[PDB]
RNA sequence: UUAUGUAUUUACUGACCU
C-alpha cells in the first residue's frame, strides 16, 4: 500500500528546471553536491583543467575523465 | 606509439598519432593486417584464471616513422634568459610528461 | 595599465582529431583541435610530411568535433560542439582557402 | 626546439647565474625511483626462479633482467598510489648534458 | 511499501487473471464497469508497471480502502504468478 | 536540538561572529563558516526590523542635491534657476501667450563649455569598495 | 625588496612586510576576489601580475596610499585592510604557468610574457599612448561585429568568462583583419578611416616593435 | 511581457521558425520589452507554429508584419538562449476590455 | 511610542490598454 503521499507536481511558476538550482530549504549536503558536480562537468569540459589535472598525476586523460566521471555519482558522500 | 588522445588511419595507409603531452606523430603502416607470426588469441577460447593472454612488448615492426610534429605542450616552466651569450634572448622551457619529458630550448631563428 | 594581448607561437597540444575528404577530393585531410584553435593538416603522402594548410581561432573550447559525409557526397562537413550552445557545422572552401559556415543553431545557454 | 631530454616531470628550475646552469627539480606521482626499479625487477626475477622451478627455465629471470625497454618508447611503469619518484638534475643550458644527478628517496 | 518488489508482466499471463480482476471489481463496487476493468488492463499492458500509480488511479473510483485492500490483492497474485514459470497464481495453480 | 551560542561561539574558529539568531537556524555550523568565510559581505541590518527599511526618515529635512563640480563651473544652475524665477511670476495668461509666440535662444550657453566639461574636466568622485553596505544613518555617522 | 608576496592557491595575493629592527611578518594588503592562482610576477613596486589554474590573468595595483607601517584584530572583510585593487583581468583559455617581464628583442621594449600550459606563448603589451589605445580599441569593436567567431561563441563573453575583461584588447581578433575579404576590409578600415594596408601596417607595427 | 506580470510563456526548444511580430507591437523587443538595438532573431517551437499559427505575433497573436528580435540587453544576458519566447495565455487584459 | 486588523480617501508605479 502507500498513504497521502499523492504529490505530482502543482502551479508552475517558474519551472526551476535547471537542476542544482535549489530553494530556500536546500540543505548543506544538497548545495554541495551540486558544487561537487558542477566542477566535475567543468574540469572535462575545459580540456586544459583536464591537462592540468592529468599532469599532477602521470595519468592518461581517459583515465583522467573515467575518475571523475564515475564520481559524479555520489561525489561528497551518503546523505 | 606514445599515448595519444585521438588516432586517424587513412586511407593510403598512414597512422596519425596525436600525442596529448609532447610531439605528434606520422607514422606509415608497413604490415597491415599482421596474420602471420604473432601470438593472437580471442574471446571465446575457454582461458581462465583472470586475463591470462599476456604479449611481449616489443619494437616496431608494423609502422615506421615518418614525421615528428612539434608541441611544447606542456610547457610547465619557462624562462627568458640569454645564457648562450647570442644577442636575443632565448626561452628556457621545461615540456613534456613523464618519461617523454624535454628542456626545450627556444630561439627566434631558423632551422 | 592598457594592454594588449599576442600570440607568438600559438597552441599546439591535439585534444580531438578527425580526418576525411574535407577538400572535396579523392586525399584525406586531417581536422585537428588544440582546444581554442582549429586547424587543418595534410598528410603530403609522397613525402611523408605533415603541412598545415589553415589554423582559426574559434576562441572557444571545442568540446566536441565530429565529422560526417552527408548520404550520397563527397565532401565531409566538420561539425562543431562547444561552450557556446551553439552546433555550428563548418565546410573547408578551399578556394578562399577558409571555413565556411554552413549553420549554426542554438540550443542552451553558454559556458 | 632544441630538446634535452629528461626522466620525469620537471617542476621548476632555477639558475646559477654565475657560470650559468639550470637545476632542476623532476617530479612524478605513481612513478618508481629506479632504485625501487631494480629491486622491483630482482623480486620478479626470485619469484620467477621460485615460482616451481624444478621441472626450470631461469633463462626468462636473468633475460628479464638484462633486457631493459624504453620507458619513453614504452610507456614508464605506473607505481600504484602515493608514490613519487624524483630527482634532482644540474644540466648545461648550452649542450644539455646531466652534469648531476641526485636521486631521492621512495616517496621524498 | 510491499508494492515495490518490482514485477515484469512478461513473465505473467493475464488473460486467465482478467475473470477473477472482475470478480473482484463487481464484489467491490456492486456493479459492473468497463472502463476501470479495462483499467486493469491497460495499466497492467506495460511490461514495467508502476503500482503507486495503480493505487492512486483506482483511489480516485474506489474508496481508499477498497483501493487499499484491492492493491494488496492484486500485486501478490501478481508476484504469485511470476515466481511461476507458467504465469499462474497460488489461488488459479491450486483450484 | 538548537545548542546555544555558548557552546556554538565555543566551537568555532572565528568566534567573533556568532550572533543571538544563528542557534536558531537550520544548518548553524555553515552559517557561521560563511558567515566568517572571506571576502563575503553581510545580510542588510533591517531584516529583523520593523520599519520597512527607510521609514525612518520621516521628518527630517535635507538639501535638494549637490550638483558635481564640473556640470556647476557651466553656469547652466544660474541659467535654470533664473529662467525658473522668471517663470515663477508669469500668469496662465502669459504661460499661454509664450506657448504660440514663443522668444527663443532663453540658455543658448555653447557646446564647447559642455563638452570641455564632460570630457576635458571629468573628475573621478568619491566610490567605495564592495563591503561598505549602505544602512540608515550610514551619512549622520560621518565622525569616523 | 622589503616586501613579500605570498600567493595562496586559494584566494589571491598577500602582500607582508619584513621589518629590520623586529623580524615580524605583518599582513598589510591582500585581495578581494578568490583567484586559484598559479604563478605570478612583479611588474612594478605596487602592481603584481598573476595568473590562474581556470585561464584568467589579472594584474594588481596596490592603491596610492596604502602605508606600510602597520605594527603588531578585526580585518576588514575578515581579512586584511588596505584591500587592493586590479586593474586587469583577461581570459586566456589555457592555464598560464609562466609569467614574465622581459624584453625579447633588442632594440624593442618591455612585455609581458605569458607561457601557457597547453603550448601556446604569448605577450601582453602596454599602450604608449592614448591614440594607439583608441584606434585598436575601435578596431577590435568593429572586428567582434563583422567578424564573429567560429563556434559563435561570443568573444566579450569568451574573454570575461570568469572575471570581466578590463583593459585588455584582444589582438588576436585584430590580426584576423588580415584574413577577411576585402569588401569586409574596406568597410571596417573606411569605418576606421583608414586603408587596409595602413590598418595592417599598423596592425604589424605593435608586433614588430615588441616581439616577433 | 514585463507589464502584464501574469502572462506566461511557451518556453520549449526553439525550433527554426523564425518569430513575427504583429503591426501594432513593431519594434518591440519580446523580453526586456522595448525599441532600441535590436540584435538576434527569435526561433519559436514548432507547436507554436503550427498551421493556423504561423506568421502569426508573437506577443499580440495577431497577424505579424516583420520578424520578431531580441535586445542587444536581452542578448548579452543570454535571455535568448532559454526557450521560445511565445506568449501563451491571454489573461485579464484585452478579455475585459473585449467585455466593455 | 514603534504596531495590528480594517472602513477609507488621496497620491504613485508598469512606454499596461481600443
Ligand atoms: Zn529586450
Ligand atoms: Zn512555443
Ligand atoms: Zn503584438
Amino acid at each position: 500500500m502507500t498513504d497521502r503521499y499523492t504529490i505530482h507536481s502543482q502551479l508552475e511558476h517558474l519551472q526551476s528546471k535547471y537542476i542544482g538550482t535549489g530553494h530556500a530549504d536546500t540543505t548543506k549536503w544538497e548545495w554541495l553536491v551540486n558544487q561537487h558536480r558542477d566542477s566535475y562537468c567543468s574540469y572535462m569540459g575545459h580540456f586544459d583543467l583536464l591537462n592540468y589535472f592529468a599532469i599532477a598525476e602521470n595519468e592518461s586523460k581517459a583515465r583522467v575523465r573515467f575518475n571523475l566521471m564515475e564520481k559524479m555519482l555520489q561525489p561528497c558522500g551518503p546523505p | 606509439v606514445p599515448v595519444a588522445a585521438a588516432m586517424c588511419v587513412l586511407k593510403t595507409g598512414f597512422l596519425f598519432v596525436a600525442s596529448e603531452f609532447g610531439n605528434h606523430y606520422l607514422y606509415q603502416i608497413a604490415h597491415l593486417g599482421d596474420d602471420d607470426e604473432e601470438p593472437e588469441f580471442s574471446s571465446a577460447m575457454p582461458l581462465e584464471e583472470g586475463d591470462t593472454f599476456f604479449f611481449q612488448p616489443r619494437p616496431l615492426k608494423n609502422l615506421v616513422l615518418v614525421d615528428e610534429l612539434d608541441s611544447l605542450s606542456p610547457i610547465l616552466f619557462c624562462q627568458i634568459a640569454d645564457l648562450a651569450n647570442e644577442d636575443t634572448p632565448q626561452l628556457y622551457v621545461a615540456c613534456g610528461r613523464g618519461p617523454r619529458s624535454s628542456l626545450r630550448v627556444l630561439r627566434h631563428g631558423l632551422e | 595599465m592598457f594592454l594588449y594581448n599576442l600570440t607568438l607561437q600559438r597552441a599546439t597540444g591535439i585534444s580531438f582529431a578527425i580526418h576525411g575528404n574535407f577538400s572535396g577530393t579523392k586525399q584525406q585531410e586531417i581536422v585537428v583541435s588544440r582546444g581554442k584553435i582549429l586547424e587543418l593538416l595534410r598528410p603530403d603522402p609522397n613525402t611523408g610530411k605533415v603541412h598545415t594548410l589553415l589554423t582559426v581561432e574559434v576562441f572557444g573550447v571545442i568540446r566536441s568535433l565530429m565529422a560526417f559525409r552527408l548520404t550520397g557526397g563527397t565532401k565531409d562537413y566538420i561539425v562543431v560542439g562547444s561552450d557556446s550552445g551553439r552546433i555550428v557545422i563548418l565546410e573547408y572552401q578551399p578556394s578562399k582557402n577558409m571555413f565556411e559556415k554552413i549553420h549554426q543553431e542554438t540550443f542552451g545557454k553558454s559556458g | 626546439q632544441v630538446a634535452f631530454p629528461l626522466q620525469y616531470t620537471p617542476r621548476k628550475f632555477v639558475i646559477h647565474p654565475e657560470s650559468n646552469n639550470l637545476i632542476i627539480i623532476e617530479t612524478d606521482h605513481n612513478a618508481y625511483t629506479e632504485a625501487t626499479k631494480a629491486q622491483r625487477k630482482q623480486q620478479m626475477a626470485e619469484e620467477m626462479v621460485e615460482a616451481a622451478g624444478e621441472d626450470l627455465a631461469a633463462e626468462m629471470a636473468a633475460a628479464f633482467l638484462n633486457e631493459n625497454l624504453p620507458e619513453s618508447i614504452f610507456g614508464a611503469p605506473k607505481a600504484g598510489n602515493g608514490q613519487w619518484a624524483s630527482v634532482i638534475r644540474v644540466m648545461n643550458p648550452i649542450q644539455g648534458n646531466t652534469l648531476d644527478l641526485v636521486q631521492l628517496e621512495q616517496n621524498e | 511499501e510491499c508494492l515495490e518488489k518490482k514485477v515484469d508482466m512478461s513473465k505473467v499471463n493475464l488473460e486467465v487473471i482478467k475473470p477473477w480482476i472482475t470478480k473482484r471489481v463487481t464484489e467491490i463496487l456492486g456493479f459492473e464497469d468497463d472502463v476501470v476493468i479495462e483499467f486493469i488492463f491497460n495499466q497492467l499492458e506495460v511490461k514495467n508497471p508502476d503500482s503507486k500509480m495503480m493505487q492512486i488511479n483506482l483511489t480516485g473510483f474506489l474508496n481508499g480502502k477498497n483501493a487499499r485492500e484491492f492493491m494488496g490483492e492484486l500485486w501478490p497474485l501478481l508476484l504469485s504468478a511470476q515466481e511461476n514459470i507458467a504465469g499462474i497464481p497460488s489461488a488459479f495453480l491450486e483450484l | 536540538n538548537r545548542f546555544t551560542v555558548a557552546e556554538l561561539k565555543q566551537l568555532v574558529a572565528r568566534p567573533d561572529v556568532v550572533e543571538m539568531h544563528d542557534v536558531t537556524a537550520q544548518d548553524p555550523k555553515l552559517l557561521v563558516h560563511l558567515k566568517a568565510t572571506r571576502n563575503s559581505v553581510p545580510v542588510p541590518r533591517h531584516w529583523c526590523f520593523k520599519r520597512k527599511y527607510l521609514q525612518g526618515k520621516r521628518g527630517i529635512e535635507k538639501p535638494p542635491f549637490e550638483l558635481p563640480d564640473f556640470i556647476k563651473r557651466t553656469g547652466i544652475q544660474e541659467m535654470r534657476e533664473a529662467l525658473q524665477e522668471k517663470e515663477e511670476q508669469k500668469t496662465m495668461k502669459s504661460k499661454m501667450r509664450e506657448k504660440v509666440r514663443p522668444k527663443m535662444g532663453k540658455i543658448d550657453i555653447d557646446y564647447q563649455k559642455l563638452h570641455d566639461a564632460f570630457f576635458k574636466w571629468q573628475t573621478k568622485p568619491k566610490l567605495t569598495i564592495h563591503g561598505d553596505l549602505y544602512y540608515e544613518g550610514k551619512e549622520f555617522e560621518t565622525r569616523l | 625588496g622589503h616586501r613579500v608576496i605570498v600567493s595562496d592557491v586559494q584566494e589571491s595575493f598577500i602582500w607582508v612586510r619584513y621589518k629590520r629592527n623586529e623580524n615580524q611578518l605583518i599582513i598589510f594588503a591582500d585581495d578581494t576576489y578568490p583567484r586559484w592562482v598559479t604563478t605570478a610576477s612583479l611588474l612594478d613596486y605596487d602592481t603584481v601580475a598573476g595568473a590562474d589554474k581556470f585561464g584568467n590573468i589579472c594584474v594588481v595595483r596596490l592603491p596610492p596610499n596604502t602605508n606600510d607601517e602597520v605594527d603588531e584584530d578585526r580585518g576588514l572583510l575578515n581579512g586584511a585592510s588596505q584591500k587592493a585593487e586590479v586593474i586587469m583581468n583577461y581570459h586566456v583559455g589555457e592555464t598560464v604557468l609562466s609569467l614574465q617581464k622581459t624584453t625579447l628583442i633588442p632594440g624593442g621594449s618591455e612585455s609581458l610574457v605569458y607561457t601557457t600550459l597547453s603550448g601556446g606563448i604569448g605577450i601582453l603589451v602596454p599602450f604608449t599612448s592614448h591614440e594607439d589605445h583608441d584606434f585598436f580599441q575601435h578596431v577590435e569593436m568593429h572586428l567582434r561585429s563583422e567578424h564573429p567567431p567560429l563556434c559563435g561563441r561570443d568573444h566579450l563573453s569568451f574573454r570575461s568568462y570568469y572575471f570581466p575583461v578590463k583593459n585588455v584588447i584582444d589582438g588576436d581578433l585584430c590580426e584576423q583583419f588580415n584574413s577577411m575579404e576585402p569588401n569586409k576590409q574596406k568597410n571596417v578600415s573606411e569605418e576606421l578611416d583608414r586603408t587596409p594596408p595602413e590598418v595592417s601596417k599598423k596592425l604589424e607595427d605593435i608586433r614588430t616593435r615588441y616581439a616577433f | 511581457a514585463k507589464h502584464h506580470p501574469d502572462l506566461i510563456f511557451c518556453r520549449k526548444q526553439a525550433g527554426v521558425a523564425i518569430g513575427r511580430l504583429c503591426e501594432k507591437c513593431d519594434g518591440k523587443c519580446v523580453i526586456c520589452d522595448s525599441y532600441v538595438r535590436p540584435c538576434t532573431l527569435v526561433r519559436i517551437c514548432d507547436e507554436c507554429n503550427y498551421g493556423s499559427y504561423q506568421g502569426r505575433c508573437v506577443i499580440c497573436g495577431g497577424p505579424g508584419v516583420s520578424d520578431a528580435y531580441y535586445c542587444k540587453e536581452c542578448t548579452i544576458q543570454e535571455k535568448d538562449r532559454d526557450g521560445c519566447p511565445k506568449i501563451v495565455n491571454l489573461g485579464s487584459s484585452k478579455t475585459d476590455l473585449f467585455y466593455e
